């Protein structure tokens, strides 16, 4: 359990886990934003009734 | 603790700071590498730096100024000697050294030509040589050799890399932000 | 077949070859100063570091 | 450094986290009276 | 649709606060498909030349 | 993690700005006043090319443009839609790289080395600022900057180049193009000699610096210096980017018409 | 009940009281706009 | 409480400004590319006249 | 009781805070949509 | 930081801080109750 | 109560408490202004002369 | 430090004193307001 | 007064004629606007 | 900077000279009140 | 404030100037740019004038 | 060096305060020329 | 009273005073030009 | 800079350029109200 | 308030703050120069009535 | 860098600095009066 | 002046002079580019012959 | 540089500046009467 930081040290694993958890909550947020659906800064105020959906 | 230098505080990353004179000691810029106590030889098994003084058939190319009896002006714009012997590249026809005779004479010191810079890029009145590397005063501790004709490869990192380490540690001012 | 073309399996190969080159040329370039000094211990990344290499000078 | 200026130290910097998350608290509520995005 | 008396848009049977517009990407720019695509609104092929 | 022979070299001082504050290694990478400044507008300038590709119309990495405004706008800082975004990214690019020469600046000084590396890579940024800052300035409008596209920017050189009915008859060009070319066969040259003698002929010694000379003699009847070699390089391969930024900043700014027609001057030469 | 004050700066806890009392009467002052409307009725009275 | 032994201060002022001073731009350029929220052109319309996104109707 | 020895008693309320505040303010969201309580008040006094 | 005698003498103050604000608040949510009820 | 006041510069105080009084005096006359209607009605009486 | 305990006895006299002050004169201020244009 | 202690009077003055300055430049600027007195006499003697 | 003897009397100066400054910018509105009363 | 015995205030207030400068800037040339606040040209417009974007 | 902090600080928190005030009546003087809400 | 001048070179009392009555008689003058519309009325009559 | 002794008397001949300088303006402006009355 | 010149080098000062005011005096007039309603090389000598005019 | 030359340069600064303003003042009046920009 | 025992009397003149040329043939060739002011071209003409920028 | 010098240079670099300034108020004089830019 704990041992793993005798393996990794602390530092430099909370270090690569934030810049990777910064990167991806980037990337889900741009790719959200990209979309009809879920271009909340433009629709946003939309009903989920309202809302785009893709074709069937 | 072997290299006479201890960290600034206790955060990892953190530059060290020397505890006695770089210069000498050999932290930083002023670092050499532990290379072989031996002469570099050419390809005929002789040594490749040597005196022109060892080797009569080497002179100086016809428009070129004779360095030999000219001043040396240090950093401080203080003549810190005199040159009277060139120590040349047999495997490359080149200028490697230049001898240094001081003011008090007393001692010589050996100068590399990668630190001379000539009056004007050398295009005017060629009658000095500029070092702007070292002051005067350290022109006395360049490290010496242990023969007055060759050079190993030991001690010729050792006077580069004094020179080199100068650049940081000739004045207080020059290790400091500049605004 | 219809959308694999000659000029995207050349291609494909080519990538395989610079990446294997890669590989080749990052081994290469630690042969010196390594391995590396961490608190932790000794640290290689990938490629790991190769053999020792030895030259050969002419006798005097 | 020492533990009497890491005490000193994290009171400031708590207090300014505060100071600034309130404000962008206050600036949030301005611009959804304004301008609601939901 | 626009509600008769309010004059509000009505998507899917529900108004909108708000004037609608119909999203687009940069410039009305549409992501380009086969590469046969690349020849309806074009001319057809040209004739065989004359030798 | 630092290599063998690395620790006595990390010292303080030899920054252009800050102290021990901005003097520290962050793993490999030393991180000064400049490397901060470098991560800022590599931060900024990178999201905004993210959120320029979430703006078009895909995220295909070969397709995403980011376009430069209209020429309408001349000199103006347009919409964001419109290329006003093309406009900051290109604000950041530029403060990155003047960041990351004056960090290799400070990198140099602390290590009691030469400038050469940062004004060697000026001359990249110089062509850089060509293209985007000095040209449009001549020509009165940012809209003649390159699109930021990996395929966007191939069909805005192309269209350039057309722009004067053959680009091949631009004088500049033609010695900027014999840059590119004779900096990549000395490159060559230089490479496989180094080699050649550091790994010769299996179970024979390694040469010497007479070895290359006498090769270079006898292949071409001249050795230029192992100090030569280097300043050749470093001359070619600036000199490529030099004669680069004079050959794009005459069209148009200088020469409007095509560059064939440029080439009368030497067809009614009195003689 | 005072024990939970030890070891804290009394200047750093004043301030941070006064970053929470003043957002928060901030954020319901308009809250407080909203529901009653108040100055919008007496705005139309005055600018009519 | 303790995270300043292991972190300098200084070096996590000086990161966490950077970031948010990105962080914020970053946020107001994407606003001002929007339509609903380009502020500097049209903050004097009420919630009734912004703009509202939406898809292009079946028919 | 012996859970709480070993444990910073401010960790423990300024963990407390973000937990009630957070959920106190979601809940909050939560009633307003069910009651529709500012909705219907708002609407009273801004309509006359 | 502070001491046991000065926690609780801080502690009196800010009891009676605390209490005194509440009730001048009170008050003025009983006059806006008069002028416009919220429920 | 006047231990307040302890270890703090008392110019720090003043410059703070002019930011605070200066800068809550232009939003509610700002406020002010908007609700009463005041230099909009009274010059209008006086730009039409 | 600065404004020890004598200092700070002082001058929170002269401060609450101040207050006050500002205190009545905002109230004369806000009940000329009054009379010229009510707000509730 | 002891306020003053420690204190450049020079800086002092300094501060208040510069306050004193710019408050009096804006406020004249908006008696301007609100009296339109320089508008209706400079009207007055350019109708020839 | 300055000391206790020095504020003391700089204080006097500056309070007449703040006093003085507001008749005279009294005198100023009333002037300006009797040619275009601005409420 | 002990905050100046860990940042040098020669080098802050340096720092802060150069922001504020480029931040300024920024703004400035925004703002010139637009329509509605392009105040070398459209200046002399009344707010009623003014352009609105729709 | 403790006490030149100090001064300093007094400087700074003058300069910084004062600073933005002038800029909250520049704001004032463009919100009357031309409101942007 | 003569107090606040301690310190002070009468070379740049003087030379500020007068930057601050020239530039102010300058900006004066072009606003009682405007208003009075002085030399209008005389130009316009030489140059009839 | 200038000693407390000469102080006194700069300030002496200051005060009374201003009074002069006043003086001359008040009979500019009256003579200017004459000619042309701004109000 | 002269204190502030034993933390700055005045020739720094001085030579940084002259060449920011000439690149910002020179820009601030190129502005103009590139406008319509103040391009005064050309226009110049129209008077404010007949000054150009952004649309409304 | 001493006490004696800082405030005998602060005087000189102080003054061309308030010179430089006002110059910009009468230019920016005088510009006005040829053609406002409000 | 003590300024310049601050500032090389050889240094400044010299740049003054450069920027002086520099800026004087900056203002020759703007007005030499400009339609008003062309004066090798149109400089006969009077000045109410010369061009004037459009009132639009 | 004794500082008695600078004085003797501050006297001619003062002359010089304010002649030049003179001449090319002149000749903006003369460029007036020929074609106003006002
Ligand atoms: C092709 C094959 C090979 C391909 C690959 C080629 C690689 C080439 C490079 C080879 C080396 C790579 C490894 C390396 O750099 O390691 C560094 C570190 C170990 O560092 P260390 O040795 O422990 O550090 C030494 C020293 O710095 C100690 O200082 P201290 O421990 O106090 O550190 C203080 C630092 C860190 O604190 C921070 O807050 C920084 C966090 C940075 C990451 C997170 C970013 C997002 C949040 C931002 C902050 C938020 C608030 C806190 O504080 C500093 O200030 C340090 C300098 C930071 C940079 C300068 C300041 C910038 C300020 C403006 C910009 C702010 C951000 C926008 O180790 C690790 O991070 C372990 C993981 C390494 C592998 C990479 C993993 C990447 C995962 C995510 C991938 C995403 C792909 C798109
Ligand atoms: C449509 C947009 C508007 C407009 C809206 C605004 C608004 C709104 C503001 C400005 C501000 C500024 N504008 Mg603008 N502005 C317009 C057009 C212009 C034009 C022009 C060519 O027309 C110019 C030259 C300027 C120039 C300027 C600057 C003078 C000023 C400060 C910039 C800044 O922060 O620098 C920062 C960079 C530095 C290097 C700072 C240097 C240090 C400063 C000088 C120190 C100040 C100390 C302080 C006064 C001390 C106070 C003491 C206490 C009172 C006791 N504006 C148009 C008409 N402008 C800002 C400002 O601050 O106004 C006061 C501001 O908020
Ligand atoms: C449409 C534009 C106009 C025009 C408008 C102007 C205007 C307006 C001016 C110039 C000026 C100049 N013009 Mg032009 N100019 C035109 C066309 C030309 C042509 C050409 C081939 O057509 C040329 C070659 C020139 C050339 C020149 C230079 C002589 C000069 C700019 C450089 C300078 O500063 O020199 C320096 C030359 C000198 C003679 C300086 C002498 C200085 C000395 C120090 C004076 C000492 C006085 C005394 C000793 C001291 C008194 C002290 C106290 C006051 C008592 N003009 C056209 C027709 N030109 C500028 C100038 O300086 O004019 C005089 C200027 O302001
Ligand atoms: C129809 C098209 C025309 C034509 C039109 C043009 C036009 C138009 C231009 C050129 C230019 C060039 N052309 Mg062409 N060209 C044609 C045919 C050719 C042929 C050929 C075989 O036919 C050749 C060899 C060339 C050769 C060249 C070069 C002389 C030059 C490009 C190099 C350069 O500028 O580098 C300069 C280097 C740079 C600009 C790079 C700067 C990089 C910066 C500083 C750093 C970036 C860092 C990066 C962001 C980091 C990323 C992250 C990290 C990876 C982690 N052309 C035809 C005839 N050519 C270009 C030129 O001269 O540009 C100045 C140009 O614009
Ligand atoms: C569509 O839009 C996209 C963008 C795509 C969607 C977005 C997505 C994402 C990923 C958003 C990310 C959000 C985020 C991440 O976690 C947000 C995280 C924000 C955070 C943590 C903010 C914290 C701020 C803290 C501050 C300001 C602290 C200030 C402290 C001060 C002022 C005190 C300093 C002074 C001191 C200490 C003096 C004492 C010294 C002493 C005593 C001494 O010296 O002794
Ligand atoms: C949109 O919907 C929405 C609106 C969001 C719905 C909302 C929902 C929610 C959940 C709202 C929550 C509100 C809330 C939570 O409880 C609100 C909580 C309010 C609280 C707790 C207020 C407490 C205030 C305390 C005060 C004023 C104390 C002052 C003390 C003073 C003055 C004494 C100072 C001491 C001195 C002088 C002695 C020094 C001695 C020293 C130094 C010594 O001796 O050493
Ligand atoms: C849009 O509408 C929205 C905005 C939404 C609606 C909301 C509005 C809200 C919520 C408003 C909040 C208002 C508020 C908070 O409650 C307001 C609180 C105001 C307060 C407290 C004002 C206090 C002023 C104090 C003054 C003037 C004191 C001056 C004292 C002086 C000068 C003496 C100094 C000492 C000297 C000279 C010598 C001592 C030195 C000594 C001895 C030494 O050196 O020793
Ligand atoms: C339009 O819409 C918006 C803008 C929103 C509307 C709102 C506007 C608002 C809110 C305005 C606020 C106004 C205000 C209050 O806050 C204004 C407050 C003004 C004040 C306080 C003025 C004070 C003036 C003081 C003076 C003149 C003192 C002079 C003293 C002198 C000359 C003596 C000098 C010393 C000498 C001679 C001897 C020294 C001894 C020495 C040296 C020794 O002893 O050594
Ligand atoms: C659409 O637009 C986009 C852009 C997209 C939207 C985005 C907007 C964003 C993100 C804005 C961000 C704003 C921001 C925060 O980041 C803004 C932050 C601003 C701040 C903090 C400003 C602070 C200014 C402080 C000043 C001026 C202080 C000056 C101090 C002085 C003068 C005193 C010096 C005294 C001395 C030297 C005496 C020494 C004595 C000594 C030595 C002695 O006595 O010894
Ligand atoms: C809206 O804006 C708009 C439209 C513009 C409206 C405007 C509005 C406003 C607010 C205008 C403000 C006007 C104003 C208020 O401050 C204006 C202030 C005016 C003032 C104060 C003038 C003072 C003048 C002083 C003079 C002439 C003194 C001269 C002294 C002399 C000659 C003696 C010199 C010799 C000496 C000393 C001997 C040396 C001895 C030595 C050396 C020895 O003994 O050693
Ligand atoms: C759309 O338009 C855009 C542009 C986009 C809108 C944007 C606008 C923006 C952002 C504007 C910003 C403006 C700004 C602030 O940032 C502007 C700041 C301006 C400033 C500070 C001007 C100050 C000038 C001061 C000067 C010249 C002083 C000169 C002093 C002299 C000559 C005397 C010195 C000589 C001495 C002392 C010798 C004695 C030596 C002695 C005794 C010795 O040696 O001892
Ligand atoms: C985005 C600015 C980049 C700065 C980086 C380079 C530094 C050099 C600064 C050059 C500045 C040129 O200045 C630029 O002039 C153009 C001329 O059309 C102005 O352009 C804008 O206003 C003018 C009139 O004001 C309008 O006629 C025009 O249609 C509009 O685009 C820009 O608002 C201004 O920014």
């Amino acid at each position: 359990m704990h041992r793993i930081w005798l393996m990794f040290d602390p530092r430099r694993v909370m270090v690569a886990m934030v810049g990777f958890l910064a990167v991806l909550a980037l990337v889900i947020h741009f790719i959200l934003l990209s979309s009809q659906r879920y271009s909340w800064i433009e629709n946003g105020t939309l009903s989920a009734a309202q809302a785009p959906v893709g074709a069937s | 603790s072997d290299i006479k230098a201890v960290p600034a505080d206790s955060y990892n990353g953190s530059a060290l700071i020397p505890t006695g004179d770089p210069m000498i000691d050999g932290v930083g810029p002023s670092s050499w590498a532990n290379r072989s106590d031996t002469p570099d030889m050419t390809f005929h098994n002789t040594a490749k730096i040597v005196p022109m003084r060892l080797d009569p058939t080497y002179s100086i190319a016809k428009g070129d100024p004779d360095p030999r009896g000219l001043p040396v002006v240090a950093a401080d714009k203080q003549v810190a000697g005199t040159v009277i012997e060139l120590w040349v590249n047999r495997a490359e026809p080149q200028v490697t050294y230049y001898e240094v005779q001081l003011t008090g004479s007393e001692r010589r010191v050996m100068l590399p030509a990668g630190f001379v810079q000539w009056p004007n890029f050398g295009l005017w009145g060629n009658d000095k040589l500029l070092v702007k590397a070292i002051t005067a005063a350290q022109f006395a501790n360049v490290p010496a050799l242990k023969r007055d004709d060759q050079i190993t490869l030991l001690e010729e990192d050792m006077v580069c890399a004094y020179y080199a380490g100068g650049h940081l540690y000739a004045m207080a001012e020059r290790s400091e932000p500049i605004i | 077949m219809q959308y694999i073309d000659g000029a995207q399996i050349a291609l494909y190969a080519f990538w395989l070859f610079f990446f294997g080159l890669i590989i080749y040329i990052r081994r290469e370039d630690k042969r010196e100063g390594y391995p590396l000094e961490s608190p932790q211990g000794p640290r290689e990344g990938w490629p790991a570091m190769p053999e020792k290499k030895t030259y050969i000078h002419r006798p005097t | 450094m020492t533990e009497d200026e890491a005490r000193r130290f994290h009171g400031y910097f708590v207090t300014g986290t505060l100071g600034y998350i309130i404000v962008a608290a206050v600036a949030h509520f301005l611009a959804w009276q304004w301008r609601p995005w939901f | 649709p626009v509600d008769p008396v309010t004059g509000q848009t009505i998507i899917n049977g529900e108004p909108v606060v708000g004037r609608v517009f119909i999203m687009q990407k940069t410039d009305g720019t549409v992501k380009l498909g086969k590469w046969q695509a690349q020849y309806d609104g074009e001319p057809t092929a040209p004739e065989a030349a004359n030798v | 993690a630092m290599l063998s022979f690395e620790k006595k070299y990390r010292v303080r001082g030899g920054t252009l700005i800050g102290g021990d504050l901005f003097d520290f290694w962050f793993g490999p990478f030393y991180v000064g006043f400049f490397g901060v400044t470098t991560i800022f507008f590599v931060t900024l300038g990178t999201l905004l090319c993210v959120w320029g590709a979430a703006m078009g119309p895909t995220w295909n990495l070969w397709q995403i443009s980011i376009a430069p405004p209209d020429l309408k706008y001349g000199l103006g800082l347009a919409p964001l839609r419109e290329g006003g975004l093309w406009q900051i990214i290109t604000l950041c690019a530029l403060g990155a790289f003047g960041s990351w020469a004056l960090r290799q600046a400070e990198i140099s000084r602390k290590l009691g080395m030469g400038m050469h590396i940062p004004w060697a890579y000026g001359g990249a940024v110089l062509a850089y600022a060509t293209l985007v800052v000095i040209r449009p300035m001549l020509l009165g409008a940012w809209g003649h900057g390159f699109p930021y596209g990996i395929f966007s920017h191939l069909d805005w050189v192309s269209n350039v180049g057309y722009q004067y009915l053959h680009f091949h008859y631009n004088p500049a060009h033609m010695i900027a193009v014999t840059f590119f070319f004779t900096n990549c066969l000395a490159l060559a040259m230089h490479g496989s000699l180094i080699l050649s003698v550091t790994n010769p002929k299996k179970g024979t010694p390694v040469g010497t610096s007479e070895t290359e000379n006498v090769f270079f003699r006898d292949l071409l009847g001249y050795s230029i210096g192992a100090i030569g070699i280097h300043r050749l390089g470093l001359f070619l391969a600036v000199g490529a980017a030099v004669w680069s930024a004079i050959c794009i900043v005459i069209s148009g700014p200088f020469w409007t018409k095509g560059w064939p027609e440029w080439w009368n001057w030497w067809l009614n030469l009195p003689i | 009940m005072h024990r939970i004050w030890q070891g804290m700066d009394p200047q750093i806890i004043m301030s941070g009281l006064g970053f929470f009392l003043a957002g928060l009467a901030l954020i319901i002052h308009m809250w407080a706009y909203s529901i009653t409307g108040w100055p919008k009725y007496k705005k139309a009275q005055y600018n009519a």
